[PDB]
RNA sequence: GACUCGUUCAUACUACAGUGGAUACACCAGAUCCCAUCAGAACUCUGAAGUUAAGCACUGUAAGGCUUGGCUAGUACUGAGGUGGGAGACCGCUCGGGAACACCAGGUGAUGAGUCAG
RNA sequence: AGAACAGAAAUCUCUUGUAGACUAAAAGGGGAAAAGCUUGUUUGAUUUCUAUUUUCAGAACAAGUAGAAAACGUGAAAGCGU
RNA sequence: AAGAUCUCUCAGGAUCGCUGGAGUUGAUUAAUAUAAUUUUACCAGGUAGAGAUAAUGAUUAGAGGACAGGGCCUUGACCUAUUCUCAAACUCCCAAUAGGUAAAAAGGGCGAAAUAACUCAAUUUGUAUUUCACUCAUAUUAAAUAAAAUAACUCCAAGUGGGC
RNA sequence: CGCGGGGUGGAGCAGCCGGUAGCUCGUCGGGCUCAUAACCCGAAGGUCGUCGGUUCAAAUCCGGCCCCCGCAACCA
């Protein structure tokens, strides 16, 4: 059939907490293992963050991989070791919540769930 | 006590229900004239321009036109005698009055009434006579199926 | 003690209940209310009786307890505590103030006009007489004069008896605990 | 308390037909509407472009209080009859969209023989105005494309010019007008990957257009232009609803 | 049949379903250049390989809401009059004007201008 | 509803979200492609003048509104900025 | 007249209001101007009322559900539909009363011609103005009714500013 | 009953001038001494009257209640 299951975003997330040295070596870590520029927190910056996408996400979960409650009813999930980093799944089609001249919902029936999410970790 | 420019407004120049926000553009689109009678009725979202409390719901002539306001001469009554006063208010504010469309409407027919009078020779009256005259009338209900009806008892 | 409630027999002044622009109000005498088989349903009792406004009393807070309470005793005394229900149907709202520039707070009134039930008993058909005779006790502690009333109402839901036991026959009324849905054809089951 | 309430859809209120299907802004709209009123009898034209995924739209609109009143109208595939059977959507395709609505308007004032406008890039013609388009500003976005071509057809929109490369250069948008720079992008796609060339200009070769060809037929086509302008009842639901009711409970 | 600009601004909303894809819309493919970011996600640009799975349109639902109409009710309320009544509080009468909630029944849009394939 | 340290609160993500936030400060009005928040460019918080509106004598002062004559600032333009 | 504004002002003064005189204008053509009046059009409202199942603040009960307390069970909170009584400084809806515009001749219709340094692409493309036209009831008056000019308007001044 | 000042360790003062609450005595553990103190060394201890509010941050600033002291009641 037409349906897809597909990574729409993986997300390096790390708030340190003591906001110099660790964080800036951080951050800098998490760019040399995934290419992408980082962006950072606040303070009542706190935290470092980039996210990563489709194949290069997929690299990531693979050295990532090696509780069954830890999936989202959207079907997305996370884990750390230590160093840790969060996984969001959308098939295609998930385009028309941002496309500025039409923007709209998605169909229920059409959204992820827990159970093509499940199935596609035990299929990877 | 305090007299400031917008005191006791807060039931006046509120919003009515499902009508919040910015209005439609064609509502600014209107087209006015000089000696044209408006209206001087306000929505709330636009600050500038606002007219004071007396003003509200008040109609008089437009006496000048600039790039988004109307000058209308209103008349406000001050003690012991009435005079106008130059209301500056928005094309927000104005609403083309209704009075002088009853009086060209009326005017219309009665200009093709004349043109068909004067057409067939015969007078006419124009007049928007009395209303009380009632002719001679007949009630033709079966005698048996007419409604008979007496006072109402107690709890 | 306290001014002397005579003079608050006429309505009169704005109503001043409690308020954010009020603050530092005494708290009601009556906070206990109703009295009796608490949790009973309308199916498990079958008449009801009234007391009735009927001079535009103010009602104090202590009228209402005082009232109440010589009422609950007479009926667990007489009929026994599980065999009727007790209902205190007006609340007291309005906040009285006084002086010795603005008075300072003092109890607790409800302001009620005339034709307003202010107490209610719900019993079994047995009791009603017994449940009339507790609130024309309970009367004597109510300012000026009042009336009493006994209704055909099935009590506590708005049904007459008849109508209560028609539409319960038909299984077209069905209690959610006292208060009571009648079915109007709609929704999923 | 759950986020759905009888009170809340109650109390809620609608946003505007065109704003919900995402079309009109409203904001930007009456400001490109609004005559000053004092100038009375004088109508702003809205130069309408809007780019759809397949080829774009350029109208010239009036606006009335029954709504705007088209005089012009101009899609790209009206370019076809002007022999350009692909690239919709471009950069080109647009300024000729412009080009061919602004002939299509001066031909019906009949203004044409008055304003020609300037045949080919380095009293008064009529003033107009481009519509919001809702697209983020961009350098080279397709809404100037089709704006400077209205302009060289023959229109007065007045414009600010670093929209255009350059912030101005007149040679890149030369370039951007001739498809210059679609034509490098596929002698250089032909040098990396044959194969991934053919999959992406697919239609281009079944027309037989060559990246060196694209410039030449684009002014051959600008030259063609400017010489050539149900529902159920009660009742039914009724005996329906009584019948699945009954039905559900029989079955089950 | 399809689309663009609109208009009224819920009959147009919301919620869950079902029905539809000649042309079209969209989803979708790519990043050299204009461009844009943490991210081609968006936005920008360039495509046209696939698809109704979604968006979208249409319809359904004891839907909710909104919306008209009845009924609530000539009830509640109220202007004027009265050497009218009532201990007062208040309540009639004469001349007049006159609601709201609930409930019940219906409805669930219409439309200006232009375009494409009929 | 999920995710190392990390817990009731820390950050991050997806879903839902008519404003229940916020709008220097009072209280009340208005405000969701903003009037809120982030960012870019800036100093019109400019010079000159009316008709006026508010208070009201319909004087003053003070606060406004709608324009005009300039010079510019901003935006792709319409525009908007006293 | 005992209202008003400013006042070292509160037993006062000034200036407004109301009053008188004097004049002029209008008037004599049963009218038009005009009006503590209605009519028919046309609006503007959120006080009385009404509401808590619309929001805010209250506020009494049970019922149906999946984090906490007590000793596998029970009590709560919490979610969900209800339920009792409510508010000068709360508002879904919402009066009466009071208020405003309207009912044609120094004007209005539809036409032509003129004028601009305003106006649009565009010297009729509009705008506005002006000159010429053609013509709108009033020979009972473009809804009534009116000891409707006893109306206007100017001048000069008084008394008054503690009222009940 | 009308005005104005004040509630922080067991006790009494600092901080109380917004984030990090100090000092002494008292209390507590160890020394010294026939024995006991005095004396020496080292620690523990603040819930900032109470209910609500501002502010990035409140024990402090902002209110209302509760106690505590200071004024006040004069011409009649």
């Amino acid at each position: 059939v037409m349906r897809e299951i597909k990574v729409n975003k993986l997300v390096l997330n790390i708030c340190v907490g003591e906001s110099g040295d660790r964080l800036t070596r951080a951050a800098r870590v998490l760019e040399q293992l995934t290419e992408q520029k980082p962006i950072f927190g606040k303070c009542r910056k706190i935290s470092c963050f980039v996210t990563v996408r489709g194949k290069k996400a997929l690299e990531i979960l693979e050295k990532g991989l090696k509780r069954r409650k830890n999936f989202s009813d959207t079907g997305n999930f996370g884990f750390g070791i230590g160093m840790d980093f969060y996984v969001h799944l959308s098939r295609s089609g998930y385009r028309v919540t941002r496309r500025t001249r039409r923007r709209s919902k998605i169909s229920k029936t059409h959204k992820v769930t827990k159970e093509d999410a499940m199935k596609w970790f035990q299929t990877k | 006590k305090s007299r400031g420019k917008r005191s006791g407004t807060r039931y006046k120049f509120s919003k009515k229900f499902r009508k919040h926000g910015e209005c439609t553009a064609n509502k600014y689109l209107e087209k006015l004239n000089y000696g044209d009678y408006v209206d001087i009725v306000c929505d709330s979202t636009q600050q500038k321009g606002m007219p004071f409390n007396y003003y509200h719901g008040k109609t008089g002539k437009i006496f000048h036109i600039t790039k988004r306001g109307v000058g209308v001469l209103v008349n406000k009554r001050v003690k012991h005698r009435i005079e106008q006063k130059k209301v500056c208010v928005r094309i927000e504010h104005v609403r083309k009055s209704r009075c002088n469309e009853d009086f060209l409407l009326r005017k219309i027919k009665n200009a093709e009434l004349i043109k068909e009078a004067k057409l067939k020779n015969e007078h006419i009256n124009i007049k928007r006579k009395t209303e009380g005259p009632k002719p001679a009338a007949m009630i033709k209900v079966p005698p048996s199926k007419i409604i008979t009806i007496e006072p109402l008892p107690f709890y | 003690g306290r001014r002397p409630a005579r003079c608050y027999r006429y309505c009169k002044n704005k109503p001043y209940p409690k308020s954010r622009y009020c603050r530092g109000v005494p708290d009601p005498k009556i906070r206990i209310y109703d009295m009796g088989r608490k949790k009973a349903d309308v199916n498990e009792f079958s008449g009801v009786v009234h007391l009735v406004s009927y001079e535009y009393e103010q009602i104090s807070s202590e009228a209402l307890e005082a009232a109440r309470i010589s009422a609950n005793k007479y009926m667990i005394t007489n009929c026994g505590k599980d065999n009727f229900h007790l209902r205190v149907r007006i609340h007291p709202f309005h906040v009285l103030r006084i002086n010795k520039a603005f008075g300072k707070p003092n109890g607790v009134v409800a302001r009620v006009d005339i034709g307003q039930v202010l107490l209610s008993i719900r019993t079994k058909e047995n009791f009603v007489s017994k449940a009339c005779e507790a609130l024309r006790r309970a009367k004597y502690k109510f300012p000026g004069r009042q009336k009493v009333f006994v209704s055909n109402k099935w009590g506590f839901t708005p049904f007459s008896k008849d109508e209560y036991q028609q539409y319960k026959k038909k299984g077209r009324i069905i209690s959610d605990g006292v208060s009571c849905k009648f079915i109007r054809e709609k929704g999923p089951l | 308390k759950v986020v759905k309430n009888k009170a809340y859809f109650k109390r809620y209120q609608v946003k505007y037909r065109r704003r919900r299907e995402g079309k009109t802004d409203y904001r930007a709209r009456k400001a490109l509407i609004l005559q000053d009123k004092n100038k009375y009898n004088a109508q702003k034209l809205r130069f309408v472009v809007r780019k759809t995924n397949s080829q774009v739209i350029c109208q010239i609109a009036c606006a009335h209080i029954e709504g705007d009143k088209i005089l012009a109208e101009a899609k790209s595939k009206e370019l076809i009859r002007y022999g350009i059977p692909v690239g919709l959507k471009n950069y080109a395709a647009a300024y000729a969209t412009g080009l061919l609505c602004a002939r299509r308007f001066l031909k019906s004032l009949n203004l044409d023989t008055q304003f020609l406008g300037v045949e080919k890039v380095t009293r008064k013609p009529i003033k107009a105005f481009l519509d919001v388009g809702i697209t983020r500003t961009t350098t080279g976005n397709r809404v100037f494309a089709a704006l400077k071509g209205a302009c060289d057809g023959g229109l007065n929109i007045p414009h600010g010019n670093n929209r255009f490369p350059g912030s101005f250069n007149p040679e890149q948008l030369r370039k951007n007008i001739l498809g210059i720079h679609v034509a490098e992008y596929m002698k250089t796609l032909q040098e990396e990957d044959n194969d991934k060339y053919k999959t992406h200009f697919n239609d281009y070769l079944k027309n037989n257009i060559g990246a060196d060809d694209i410039e030449q037929m684009y002014l051959n086509a600008h030259e063609k232009i400017r010489q050539n302008p149900k529902k159920l009842n009660a009742k039914l639901r009724k005996k329906r609803v009584k019948e699945k009711l009954a039905l559900y409970v029989e079955l089950q």
